[PDB]
């Protein structure tokens, strides 16, 4: 999930925007 | 733009920036 | 706990603080 | 709603706790 | 309300959402 | 104090009650 | 050293970087 | 107070060390 | 991405977001 | 300027990028 | 005023409580 | 750089003056 993706890993603000409403 | 770690409460504030009106969902048991 | 005047960011910091690790959704209009 | 609330009146944590997963 | 770790300026940060108005002290040297 | 309670041990808001003025 | 406008939490984030691990205590008034 | 002042007007860094330990 | 409404210690908050540790400079006017 | 944009009326990220090294 | 670890956004933070007006850089590949 | 005299070491309020624009 997100805390793997950008918190784990590395991630851009582009990445960020797949957990938009 | 970065990949950078972000976590916690930063991450957070890191939704609210980039999406901001239109809201977010913050799951991290995902 | 005290009443709560929280606007922009800090909403979402409050609700981290709240919630924290199962997760919240923010929920704004247009 | 929630959101608007917060920021032009006032919430409590407990309101807060609505929003959690 | 969950139970989460809360360090430094973070702590200081969930104290003055918690008491605000009533104030309150942060004496980690305690 | 707070810092073995919330920071090195995890709490809730509740126990930050504990150290308003 | 600037001088400093500071509100809410901010003013709590601020008492933290001049005092840090000595501690501090964040009294405001009614 | 000093709480006030920093809000309403303006204070130094070193008025906020007066609250330390 | 949605546009910004940003103040005081906030926008060093998205320039940090945005730029990450390739690092930015702040720089107001006056 | 950039600061006073974003503060006073709005700005996007992609300005933000601007300032960056 | 003490010394303490400020890293990432918490620097950057501490950087424009100090400078504020003036401006700062903040370039960590330096 | 700032990264290693105040994130990796300890520094003060006054040695962030030294990267002030
Ligand atoms: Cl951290
Ligand atoms: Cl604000
Ligand atoms: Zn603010
Ligand atoms: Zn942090």
């Amino acid at each position: 999930g997100i805390v793997e993706q950008c918190c784990t890993s590395i991630c851009s603000l582009y990445q960020l925007e797949n957990y938009c409403n | 733009f970065v990949n950078q770690h972000l976590c916690g409460s930063h991450l957070v504030e890191a939704l609210y920036l980039v999406c901001g009106e239109r809201g977010f969902f913050y799951t991290p048991k995902t």
